[PDB]
């Protein structure tokens, strides 16, 4: 649960630069995975930086789970929120990962003892205990950030949010953090937010949230938004693979189904059609 | 939070220092018995892109590293003789980062351009850095407390060094922060 | 046996101003004797270390012989009269060699991170006299995490530059100098937009103030040996 | 045309720690080719990549390119001619850009080879259309920009030294999905028209079996398949052995094979699925 309403941030001038924000209002359930989509200078970048204390805005007020943000209520709005960011090092603090980790709780005032076990636990959450005496530079993109993670679970809040995440990540990599985080979703009732241009992500989200020009445009479940076909990859995320299909389709003289299919629901069209 | 992002800053300065010693083709530019290096024109920036603050910081910790070098990992074979004695390798990067700062804030204060600033503010900063080395080594060129000829001639290869650093530093020092304190100073 | 925290700073610290004193031939015997005492310790090869000093040692003397040189010269032409720069070029080439083969068995026992905070708790005094030793600390702690990744990032921006037609290394001085701007100023400007990024990560994590440092952070009688074997020497 | 004649190529050479990260590498592309090279990170397809540009010379057997010739003993200042004949895109190339004005910067590739200023210049303006910005840009400052638009501007500054060979190593990486495709295609009608040879090295097998008419599948430092896309995809099994797998379109296809379809090539995307669908469906 957080609650976002009647939202504003300007650079206090236009609509460019940094992108705007004009009136955005919507809530999260406890325990969902909202996913946010969009395309470039639709602010769902700093839409994202706003539920955290980082972004100044002007109009609009943002509550989480209780507490709305506020400069005084900033640090107890944020015990609640563990963010993962698009890029892998540049969140990265200290030399080794298990310095990492606990960069959350020992500058936090948590203790070295209630704090080592909490740790080598959270590495191990992520699958990484081994990585504990690691270097950051020799780790990939795709490690670096299930460390990321280890130290949000490390210090285990109610909202993780993926601000692009997997942006900059290599596909077998990028599949590792998504199924951890559904890994994570089926134990601790996490409540994750994403926003990402990637079609798995925001497919196994419960309801989806589509930005245009700065301003709240669209909200369904995913299998309503991939209906936009190939409007999507414009849209702000890519084509699921039937559509893919469905479009090579209508190029070729085939009207198919209008609502997503799946593969297995369009592998099964596909069949009973061609007798 | 910009106390805090000062605080990065700075340690990325201070990892790019590191950086150019590590890797001497970052560090310095051969002449071929003298050479001028290329870890001073990095303070004069952190001086003047994000103030005197921080100038006297990296230039510190760079006097701080010459002092370490020159027992154990000499920069160049004249090193073990001077900047062995933390006055005289210290004071000239540390007062240097420190003209480089408040010179481009003088100085525009007198309203000049960003640029006519920025370049003003290093020429005087390598300047205001070469002469204390040559101060401190004039002076202890007199006394033991503890080689006249011997001091003369490690003044003479210092006033060449640093000669070109300072044709360095105020055409090409300028270029890498005038972006920089732009950025800086939107946020 | 490498295995000594903080103390192997204050060690080389100590054992530095130790090589100055021995004046005497009887005493600085007690030196080689726990210098090669504590590098046979380390390891027996005994070929790396000599190999692992050789490039340094062309420093060493390229000052010994300007040392020596200049007073027979006598920046006059004046031959070799030279006794001064052979018994003191001979004593600094012994000093500053005693140093580097220890701070040279320093580094080879002693992950770099190890020193940083250990040097960062040899200044666990140094409080209380309005230094913020901690925050030095962290932006320590830091920028040897970026080294390695701006040393990455800089062959990359190089390489890339290369293949726009950049020289690096040829010509000079100034030609050499302005083939640096290309690098310079993407390696600076990648730095900024890095710690950026990355101080806005810090505020994400729940740490708003330097002052708290939680985690992280048998060696006596090494100091014992450098106690009965160091005032056991100035006798001489 | 590229041409690798038993290319190997060892870091450190001569060197107990030497490193051997290309080994025996045979490939031939042709005249307006376009190559893509597959496998895990670190297989060497970017060592290989450096070894185009003449970043790194062969430590042993030949390349040609051309009017060009590299071997082991051939020096780096008779290569210079060859930095701009081979335009190379690194990953993530925003981080390559430094004057003053944009103009400036893509115009610096140009100048480096000869150009004065003047045309240099112009070219530049010419350049930041192809590429997709507007002439607005040419004034501004490479840092004033988005971080999608100055990878337009590193891009455009590459085309700028005229290649007659494009290399990029990961030309959509951490782009949105339509970033992602007008790049794609921006590259795709290069080489459709004004006939230009590609070298992609990417980890998204669509990009691949949609784009390309040469794969070469490195893995551990060796060249395992070279071949078209029709080639290289048609056996799986292999593929997974080395950390790779088919294209999606392939997987469905597989999917309507095991309910009792048969396609007379195997499908390696949408359109060419499609295509059989519909002739099937006519049939019907």
């Amino acid at each position: 649960e957080n609650i976002i309403s009647v939202d504003h941030l300007t650079y206090q001038y236009d609509e460019n630069q940094a992108p705007a924000l004009t009136d955005v209002s919507f809530t999260v359930h406890a325990g969902e995975w909202l996913a946010i989509v969009g395309h470039n200078g639709s602010g769902k970048s700093t839409l994202a930086k706003s539920l955290d204390g980082l972004l100044p805005f002007t109009q609009g007020s943002v509550t989480v789970g209780g507490i709305t943000l506020t400069p005084e209520t900033v640090w107890q709005v944020r015990e609640q929120i563990g963010m993962i960011f698009q890029n892998p090092d540049n969140q990265f603090v200290g030399a080794t990962v298990e310095d990492d980790v606990a960069f959350g709780l020992e500058n936090r005032q948590i203790s070295r003892d209630e704090m080592v076990p909490r740790v080598q636990a959270a590495l191990a959450q992520v699958g990484m205990t081994s990585f504990a005496q690691r270097e950051p530079s020799s780790l990939s993109g795709g490690q670096k950030q299930r460390v990321a993670l280890a130290g949000i679970v490390a210090i285990a809040p109610k909202i993780l949010i993926l601000d692009e995440a997997t942006s900059m990540l290599d596909p077998q990599g990028r599949i590792e953090m998504l199924a951890i985080v559904r890994q994570l979703r089926q134990q601790q009732n996490l409540t994750v937010i994403s926003i990402t241009h990637d079609i798995d992500e925001a497919a196994s989200a419960d309801r989806v949230l589509v930005i245009d020009d700065g301003r709240l445009v669209d909200e369904a479940v995913p299998s309503q938004i991939f209906e936009r076909g190939t409007q999507l990859v414009e849209m702000g995320l890519d084509l699921p693979f039937t559509e893919k299909l469905k479009a090579a389709l209508r190029q070729r003289g085939i009207t198919p189904p209008t609502t997503y299919q799946t593969a297995a629901e369009m592998e099964e069209w596909l069949w009973q059609s061609l007798s | 939070r910009h106390k805090t992002f000062r605080l990065v800053v700075d340690a990325l300065l201070m990892a790019i220092v590191l950086l150019q010693n590590l890797v001497p083709f970052l560090g310095y530019i051969p002449f071929g018995p003298f050479s001028m290096t290329l870890i001073g024109l990095t303070v004069i920036v952190a001086g003047s892109a994000l103030g005197p603050r921080d100038g006297l910081l990296i230039g510190g910790f760079w006097g701080l590293i010459t002092f370490v070098r020159a027992f154990t990992w000499p920069s160049s074979p004249v090193a073990p003789l001077i900047f062995t004695n933390p006055l005289i390798s210290i004071l000239p990067r540390l007062l240097m980062g420190l003209v480089a700062g408040s010179l481009y804030l003088w100085g525009r204060h007198r309203q000049w351009s960003m640029r006519q600033a920025m370049q003003v503010a290093a020429g005087c900063a390598a300047l205001t850095n070469t002469v204390l080395v040559l101060g401190l080594v004039f002076l202890f060129y007199q006394t033991p407390a503890v080689l006249g000829y011997v001091l003369m001639i490690s003044l003479f290869t210092n006033g060449i060094p640093e000669l070109i650093l300072d044709v360095l530093v105020a055409p090409l020092i300028a270029m890498p922060l005038r972006r920089q304190w732009e950025r800086l100073k939107p946020q | 046996h490498r295995l000594d925290p903080r103390a192997k700073l204050m060690l080389s610290f100590c054992y530095i101003i130790v090589v100055f004193l021995a004046n005497n031939i009887w005493s600085y015997a007690i030196l080689i004797a726990f210098t090669v005492g504590a590098i046979l310790s380390s390891k027996i090869s005994l070929g790396f270390f000599l190999k692992g000093i050789r490039p340094l040692l062309w420093l060493i003397v390229f000052t010994v012989v300007l040392q020596l040189l200049f007073s027979p010269a006598g920046g006059h032409t004046y031959f070799h009269w030279t006794q001064d720069g052979l018994i003191n070029a001979g004593y600094i080439f012994v000093r500053f060699l005693l140093i580097i083969m220890m701070s040279t068995l320093l580094t080879l026992s002693t992950q770099p991170l190890d020193i940083a905070t250990g040097l960062a708790s040899l200044m666990k005094p140094l409080r209380w006299v309005k230094v913020p030793v901690d925050t030095l600390a962290m932006m320590l702690s830091i920028a040897l995490r970026f080294v390695p990744t701006l040393m990455d990032e800089a062959t990359k921006i190089m390489n890339a530059q290369r293949a726009r037609g950049v020289d690096f290394g040829e010509g000079g001085l100034f030609k050499q100098a302005k083939s640096l701007i290309p690098l310079m100023v993407p390696l600076f400007m990648s730095a900024f937009n890095r710690a950026e990024d990355l101080s806005t990560a810090m505020e994400a994590r729940g740490y708003q103030d330097s002052e708290h440092r939680s985690q992280y952070r048998r060696d006596t009688v090494t100091w014992l040996l450098f106690l009965l074997g160091f005032v056991a020497i100035l006798i001489f | 045309a590229i041409a690798f004649e038993h290319v190997t190529y060892t870091y450190q050479a001569g060197t107990p720690m030497a490193h051997t990260a290309l080994t025996d590498v045979s490939l031939t592309v042709p005249d307006r080719g376009y190559l893509a090279i597959i496998g895990h990170t670190g297989s060497g397809k970017s060592t290989l990549i450096q070894q185009l540009n003449a970043l790194l010379k062969p430590t042993s057997g030949t390349i040609k390119i051309d009017e060009f010739t590299i071997t082991p003993e051939t020096t780096n200042a008779a290569l210079k001619p060859l930095r701009q004949h081979v335009g190379m895109v690194f990953q993530f190339p925003e981080n390559q850009l430094f004057e003053e004005t944009v103009r400036q910067d893509i115009a610096f590739g140009p100048k480096n080879f000869g150009m004065a200023d003047a045309d240099a210049l112009a070219l530049a303006d010419e350049m930041l259309t192809t590429v997709g910005l507007d002439q607005s840009y040419a004034e501004r400052s490479p840092f004033e920009l988005s971080g999608g638009q100055m990878r337009r501007v590193a891009i455009a500054g590459v085309l700028a030294m005229q290649p007659k060979v494009l290399v990029l190593d990961e030309p959509t990486a951490g782009l949105d999905p339509q970033g992602r495709q007008e790049m794609m295609r921006l590259f795709a009608r290069l080489h459709q028209e004004q006939g230009l040879t590609i070298v992609l090295v990417t980890h998204q097998m669509e990009d691949v079996a949609q784009y390309a008419e040469q794969v070469a599948v490195m893995h551990e430092g060796r060249l395992m398949k070279f071949g078209t896309p029709a080639d290289v995809f048609s056996n799986r099994e292999w593929l997974q052995d080395h950390q790779l797998d088919v294209p999606q379109a392939a997987q469905f296809a597989r999917r309507l094979r095991d309910r009792g379809l048969t396609f007379p090539k195997q499908p390696l995307t949408a359109d060419q699925l499609a295509d059989y669908l519909a002739q099937q469906w006519a049939q019907r």
